[PDB]
């Protein structure tokens, strides 16, 4: 498939998933649960709403805490994950609520936080 | 001063007679925050590929300990261009200890560019 | 620096140690945008009742021309309190020529306070 | 009775139903004047109409961008207490941008407090 790392990816929350079907996204949330197959997991955003993350292959490590997923929103309004990283929280807890307000700001003031070229 | 930017904003800059602008505003010194996707080490310098999600990752050269990929950093540097490809030359590359500084940068970007848009 | 505010925000500022704070945001020099409801030319000063719709009109004083009522103006000045009654000592009261500057002030308030709040 | 003394919420036509009996400030473009001159229609920044009922008939024509202060009625119209025409002789007022500001106001109540 196309390389998503070379496209703009929109920072969204779970309430935006339905509006972003088939779009490259970046979803930051708290790990809530990993499916027994290790091929799916749930993240909750800074509003406490859940998003479902799917993988093509099983997780090869135990993830926890705040996780940032990049992928494409599927027809089901899940995210097909092409990559992810766990946010470092060993010196400061990540304020996911503040992050949510920043996501809202990004979308309300798009002229000042452009998605891709101009 | 030093303007906080997204990579998308940097790409959008026009270059006319050795001068970069976003609008009518000269920019040279900037900060970005992003994740290292790649690091290419040479004896005298490192080139990082840095991704802030707003566009494709941008090259950032630091003149010389390499920051490991998948690390979030703040970069202070100057915008440069060659054959119409933009990149940064960094005087500071600082891995973030507190990930809230990443969130804060988003807000600083939006505020800075609002203010500059009126000037 | 100078901070864009609404009158509701100024009215809600706390005074403690002679620093004014709107939330955690310390403020002294501020701007507001409003319509002149009442203009009072006294021999020793002008006093304006300025309304931005976010609360009752606020007292804005200049020490001594007078801007007509029903005029949208931009105001720059300093927050003053006496017996917990708030007021504005203004060094600038400028009628708006471009009404878009009024819309812009709303955006500036919300953005400044977002970024300043922490 | 004196509404100049309470907060009035800046809204667009889509919020009228949610603000029944509340003091509001509605900015919009003059679309139509009722033949009695005792009511007019404003369109907001997303092209949606709000009906403005006046207490007294208009004296002069009004046109262009109008700011209405009033209370929302049980019919989701506005009973107007005052209105002013926005000056636009130097610059055209951008109603679409204004509508964006109304959405933002309501998205960030903590940063644009009503009361």
């Amino acid at each position: 498939s196309v390389d998503m790392m070379d496209l703009p990816r929109s920072r969204i929350n779970a309430g935006m998933l339905a509006q972003f079907i088939d779009k490259p996204v970046c979803f930051v949330g708290r790990l809530e649960k990993i499916h027994p197959t290790g091929k799916m997991f749930i993240l909750s955003d800074g509003e406490g709403k859940n998003g479902t993350i799917e993988l093509m292959e099983p997780l090869d490590e135990e993830i926890s805490g705040i996780v940032e997923v990049v992928g494409r929103v599927t027809a089901k309004a899940t995210i097909l994950c092409t990559s992810y990283v766990q946010f470092k929280e060993d010196s400061h807890p990540f304020d996911l609520g503040l992050y949510n307000e920043a996501v809202k700001i990004i979308h309300d003031f798009p002229q000042f936080y452009p998605l891709g070229i101009v | 001063h030093i303007v906080p930017c997204t990579i998308s904003q940097l790409l959008s800059a026009t270059l006319v007679d050795e001068v970069f602008r976003i609008g009518n505003v000269e920019i040279s010194q900037v900060t970005i925050v992003g994740i290292i996707r790649h690091a290419e080490k040479a004896p005298t310098n490192i080139v990082y590929k840095i991704d802030d999600m707003t566009a494709a990752p941008m090259d950032v050269r630091q003149w010389v300990t390499v920051v490991p990929p998948e690390t979030y950093v703040k970069v202070a540097g100057h915008l440069r261009s060659f054959q119409n490809k933009k990149s940064l030359v960094a005087f500071k590359i600082m891995p973030l200890e507190d990930m809230n500084e990443f969130t804060t940068h988003i807000l600083e970007v939006i505020n800075a560019h609002m203010v500059l848009s009126k000037a």
